[PDB]
């Protein structure tokens, strides 16, 4: 461990326009493993990583029959949600939810989850001691009536410290050591000019995985925590993540600043400065 | 309510004028999930655009990613134009080489 | 497995 299996449920109306569209995406330890995409004449849950085909076809079939039943109680809330809010029947909402459980090294639940959102902010969660709920306006309340009379939380906590966790230690068996994939960051400083006698050093981060990173520039030791420009974490589109950092220094001062670049991956974080060419 | 999509555009690898390479324009934060993503060259619309599946956040906003192959040249310019219903216009973003 | 969902 740490291990975890989560999913993400999104469900959009579309008045008029079809079915409301449903999906049921998972992730074990952050990958993708599963999807079920209701936008389809047939939609069936299908592996989305090449281990799970280890699972047969009686998987496949009780999984897309529990999507299928979940898609048809979400069209409900859906229509339930209207009432609540006294919202008119013509446009567009959603609803999402995020379900699931983190598993520590000796194999038990860490913490368990179950959240909703309408039209993206919060609806309802089951709180951390899987025993009560958090209502976030009025309408959210009628559900959390709803569910405290019928042991709602009860059910949930079963499902957090079983079934979750013992699938996630079956589908672990099938794919991990994948989950401990490590791509580590490689860096170089470009440098750039700016009006008068200042200058721009960037420090670039490419191909490292998982996203999680941290740049920092110093100047003879101190790191710069101000004027500090960077860009949010993004993925280079083939699995790998990109980051930079940037600072404008005196003409002339350039080698006077370093940049670090942490990661995981790194035996040690790296450090490095512009370097001129020739 | 309503979340207002960001957008970086950026190449997959480090830009060489001549070299083939994937121009990227990511975006987020934004809610609904409805969008429309496109990206141009030199002002004009780029018909062979792929789109990653779309995911959500903790915070619940939606993200995407759009992505196209290129040659970047020294002089051709690249955008990223995006149409979301939190915007009254659509959103246009061009590609830095610097950034 | 993801759980069964119930109503809102
Ligand atoms: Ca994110």
């Amino acid at each position: 461990g740490p291990h975890s299996l989560r999913y993400f449920v999104t469900a959009v109306s579309r008045p008029g326009l079809g079915e409301p569209r449903y999906m049921e995406v998972g992730y074990v330890d952050d990958t993708e493993f599963v999807r079920f995409d209701s936008d389809a004449e047939n939609p069936r849950y299908e592996p989305r990583a090449r281990w799970m085909e280890q699972e047969g076809p009686e998987y496949w079939e009780r999984e897309t029959q529990k999507a299928k039943g979940n898609e048809q109680s979400f069209r409900v809330d859906l229509r339930t949600l209207l009432g609540y809010y006294n919202q008119s029947k013509g446009g567009s909402h959603t609803i999402q939810v995020i379900s699931g459980c983190e598993v520590g090294s000796d194999g038990r639940l860490l913490r368990g989850y179950q959240q909703y959102a309408y039209d993206g902010c919060d609806y309802i969660a089951l709180n951390e001691d899987l025993k009560t709920w958090t209502a976030a306006d009025m309408a959210a309340l009628i559900t959390k009536h709803k569910w405290e009379q019928a042991g709602e939380a009860e059910r949930l906590r079963a499902y957090l410290e079983g079934t979750c966790v013992e699938w996630l230690r079956r589908y672990l068996k099938n794919g991990n050591a994948t989950l401990l994939r490590t791509d580590s960051p490689k860096a170089h400083v470009t440098h750039h000019s700016r009006p008068e006698d200042k200058v721009t050093l960037r420090c670039w981060a490419l191909g490292f995985y998982p996203a999680d990173i941290t740049l920092t520039w110093q100047l003879n030791g101190e790191e710069l925590i101000q004027d500090m420009e960077l860009v949010e974490t993004r993925p280079a589109g083939d699995g790998t993540f990109q980051k930079w950092a940037s600072v404008v220094v005196p003409l002339g001062k350039e080698q006077y600043y370093t940049c670090h670049v942490y990661h995981q991956g790194l035996p040690e974080p790296l450090t490095l400065r512009w370097e001129p060419p020739p | 309510i309503q979340k207002t999509p960001q957008i970086q555009v950026y190449s997959r690898h480090p830009p060489e004028n001549g070299k083939p390479n994937i121009l990227n324009c990511y975006v987020t934060q934004f809610h609904p999930p409805h969008i429309e993503i496109q990206m141009l060259k030199n002002g004009k619309k780029i018909p062979k655009v792929e789109m990653s599946d779309m995911s959500f956040s903790k915070d619940w906003s939606f993200y995407i990613l759009a992505h196209t192959e290129f040659t970047p040249t020294e002089t051709d310019t690249y955008a990223c134009r995006v149409k979301h219903d939190s915007m009254a216009e659509p959103k246009t973003v061009y590609w830095d080489r610097d950034m | 497995s993801i759980i069964n969902f119930e109503k809102l």
